[PDB]
């Protein structure tokens, strides 16, 4: 009751408090007919592409590879990336990563013990004990949820106005 | 058994004393409706967002007429067309201010829905009290009461506001004098 985030509103009865980054933000009560670990990973995958994203722009308004194709500002990028097959290789790659996920949320969904978003990749380990690992995981999706907002942001500021880095 | 405000009418049967500034002053009874997803509890929700709304459009209008506008913006002294020039130069801000606006409607109507549902908040209850001017009651009661009449008087104040602007096309002060 009378969930943390919004204290006139109830806790969304699906978020106690076993979850990380959980302030029981959930007014319209998507948890209450979709299951808990899709959400979570749907929200954990938008959080890794917007952050990629975001610092992609930013980095490509600055800096630029090598050739005449990469000689546009970001937001003009997608129609050039499209025509020269650049984007179509990340296409190709993101549907391969795609569907080995479609194969490991259904696994998760049916039992298994994944975790929402845990994919397990830790080359370097930056998460020693299950302390670490939910600072780090609570890192994760507040920088997320930033870049999220951030990247709306900046594409709609962009598209207003034609403008470099200082999307104002 | 007679209402207070009108001693010609009965009282009025769901409104005892609870709420504040309680006179009675129901005569078309509309206290009791209990349809269409509205009875005591969504008028008394609708009021008080009716009473906050009129009071932050008649403390802006009187603002902006006095004091004048905040730097960079426009000027004219007639609020209700002024709003056309702001929209004319800083469209961003009309609509992100609309979008605010919207989702924060929402969550109201969501919590006015919950709370009337299951009963744990008063009407008009948003847990808005970052400085702690009512923390304590016998002085919460006043509050509610103070916030209520200033509300419906300027209610009353912006909607005159409204049609003097729209008919006159002058500024409220202008017409006064
Ligand atoms: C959402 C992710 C994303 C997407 C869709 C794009 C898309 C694009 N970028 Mg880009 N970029 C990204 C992230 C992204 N970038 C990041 C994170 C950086 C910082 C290193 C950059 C730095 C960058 C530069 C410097 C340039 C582009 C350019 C471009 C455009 C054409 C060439 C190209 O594909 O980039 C080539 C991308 C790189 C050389 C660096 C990418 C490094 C990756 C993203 C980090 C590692 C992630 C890993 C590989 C994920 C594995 C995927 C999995 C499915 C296997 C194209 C519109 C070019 C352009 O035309 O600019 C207008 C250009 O000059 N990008
Ligand atoms: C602020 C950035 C940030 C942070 C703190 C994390 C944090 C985390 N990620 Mg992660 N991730 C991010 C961005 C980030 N991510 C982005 C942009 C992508 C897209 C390429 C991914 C893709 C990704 C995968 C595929 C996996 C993780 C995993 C993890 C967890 C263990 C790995 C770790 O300690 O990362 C350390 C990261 C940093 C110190 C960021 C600094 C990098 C410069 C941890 C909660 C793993 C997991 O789910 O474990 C539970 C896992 O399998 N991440
Ligand atoms: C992530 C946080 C963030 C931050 C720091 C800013 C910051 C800014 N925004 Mg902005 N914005 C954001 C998210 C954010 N925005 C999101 C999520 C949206 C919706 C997609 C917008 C939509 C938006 C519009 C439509 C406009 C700004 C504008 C501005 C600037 C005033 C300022 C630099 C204004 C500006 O200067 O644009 C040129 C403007 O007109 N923003
Ligand atoms: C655009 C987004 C949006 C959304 C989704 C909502 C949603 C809501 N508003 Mg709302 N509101 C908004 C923008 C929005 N508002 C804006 C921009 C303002 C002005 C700042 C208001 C001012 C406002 C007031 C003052 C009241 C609401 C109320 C309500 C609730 C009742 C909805 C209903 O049945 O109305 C149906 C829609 C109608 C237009 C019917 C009203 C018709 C009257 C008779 C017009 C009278 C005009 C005369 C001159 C609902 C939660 C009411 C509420 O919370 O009651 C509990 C309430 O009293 N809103
Ligand atoms: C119902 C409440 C309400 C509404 C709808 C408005 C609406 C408006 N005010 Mg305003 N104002 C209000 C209450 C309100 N005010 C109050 C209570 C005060 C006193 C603190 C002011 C003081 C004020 C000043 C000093 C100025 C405005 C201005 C404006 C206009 C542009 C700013 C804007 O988009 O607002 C959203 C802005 C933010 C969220 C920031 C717009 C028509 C500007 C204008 O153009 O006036 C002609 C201006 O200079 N207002
Ligand atoms: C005459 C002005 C006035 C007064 C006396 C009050 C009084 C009150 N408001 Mg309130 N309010 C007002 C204007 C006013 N409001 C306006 C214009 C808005 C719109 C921004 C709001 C929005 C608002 C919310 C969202 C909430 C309150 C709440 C409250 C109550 C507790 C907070 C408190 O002590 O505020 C004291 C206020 C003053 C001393 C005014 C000083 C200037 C109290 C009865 C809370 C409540 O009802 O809790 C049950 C609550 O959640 N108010
Ligand atoms: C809240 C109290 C209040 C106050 C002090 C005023 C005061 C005023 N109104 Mg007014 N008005 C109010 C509420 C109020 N109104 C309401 C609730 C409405 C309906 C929405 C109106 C609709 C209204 C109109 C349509 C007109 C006035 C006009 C006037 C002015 C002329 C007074 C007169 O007797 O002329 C007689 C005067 C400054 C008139 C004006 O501006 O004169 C030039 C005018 O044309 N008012
Ligand atoms: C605008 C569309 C109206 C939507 C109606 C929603 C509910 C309205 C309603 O049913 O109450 C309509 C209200 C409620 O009327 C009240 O009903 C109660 C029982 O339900 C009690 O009988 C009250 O005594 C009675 O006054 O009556 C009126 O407001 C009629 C006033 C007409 C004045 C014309 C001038
Ligand atoms: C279904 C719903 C929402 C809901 C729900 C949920 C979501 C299901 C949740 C719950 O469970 C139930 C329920 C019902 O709550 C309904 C939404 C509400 C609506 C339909 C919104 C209406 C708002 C309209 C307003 C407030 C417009 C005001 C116009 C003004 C004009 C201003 C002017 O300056 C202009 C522009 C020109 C100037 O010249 C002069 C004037 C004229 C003064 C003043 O401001
Ligand atoms: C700034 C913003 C959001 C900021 C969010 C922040 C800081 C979030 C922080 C958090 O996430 C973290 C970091 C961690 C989380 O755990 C906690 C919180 C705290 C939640 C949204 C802006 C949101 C801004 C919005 C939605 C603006 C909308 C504007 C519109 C629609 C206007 C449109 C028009 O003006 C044009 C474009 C042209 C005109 O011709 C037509 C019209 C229509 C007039």
């Amino acid at each position: 009751e009378k969930s943390k985030a919004v204290p006139f509103l109830p806790r969304p009865a699906a978020l106690d408090g076993s979850v990380v980054g959980d302030v029981g933000f959930d007014p319209v009560g998507f948890t209450s007919w979709l299951p808990l670990s899709y959400l979570q990973e749907a929200e954990i995958k938008h959080c890794r592409i917007a952050m990629l994203a975001t610092l992609g722009w930013i980095v490509a308004d600055f800096v630029h590879l090598p050739g005449a194709v990469h000689e546009v500002s970001s937001l003009a990028a997608h129609d050039v990336a499209v025509k020269s097959g650049a984007l179509a290789q990340i296409l190709i790659w993101t549907s391969i990563a795609e569907a080995i996920s479609v194969i490991a949320i259904s696994q998760m969904l049916e039992g298994s013990g994944r975790q929402p978003g845990d994919f397990k990749f830790d080359p370097l380990n930056f998460a020693k004990d299950e302390k670490s690992l939910k600072k780090m995981q609570l890192s994760e999706l507040k920088n997320g949820r930033l870049a999220m907002l951030a990247f709306s942001g900046i594409v709609t500021q962009a598209a207003l106005t034609g403008h470099a880095f200082p999307y104002m | 058994e007679r209402s207070k405000s009108l001693p010609f009418l009965m009282k009025p049967k769901n409104l005892d004393g609870s709420m504040a500034g309680d006179v009675g002053f129901d005569p078309l009874g509309l206290s009791e409706i209990n349809d269409v997803g509205v009875d005591l509890y969504w008028l008394r929700e609708a009021e008080l967002k009716h009473c906050r709304l009129g009071m932050m459009a008649a403390a802006g209008i009187l603002f902006v007429e006095i004091l004048g506008p905040a730097p960079g913006f426009p000027a004219g002294k007639s609020q209700m067309d002024v709003f056309w020039k702001v929209y004319a130069e800083k469209p961003s801000l009309i609509g992100a201010s609309l979008a605010a606006i919207a989702i924060l409607e929402v969550i109201s109507g969501v919590a006015t829905t919950q709370g009337r549902q299951n009963g744990d908040r008063a009407p008009g209850d948003y847990n808005f009290d970052p400085l702690g001017f009512g923390k304590d009651p016998a002085k919460f009661k006043d509050l509610q009461l103070k916030e209520v009449k200033n509300g419906r008087l300027a209610m009353i104040a912006a909607a005159g506001m409204i049609l003097q602007g729209v008919s006159t096309h002058q500024g409220a002060l202008e017409n006064l004098s």
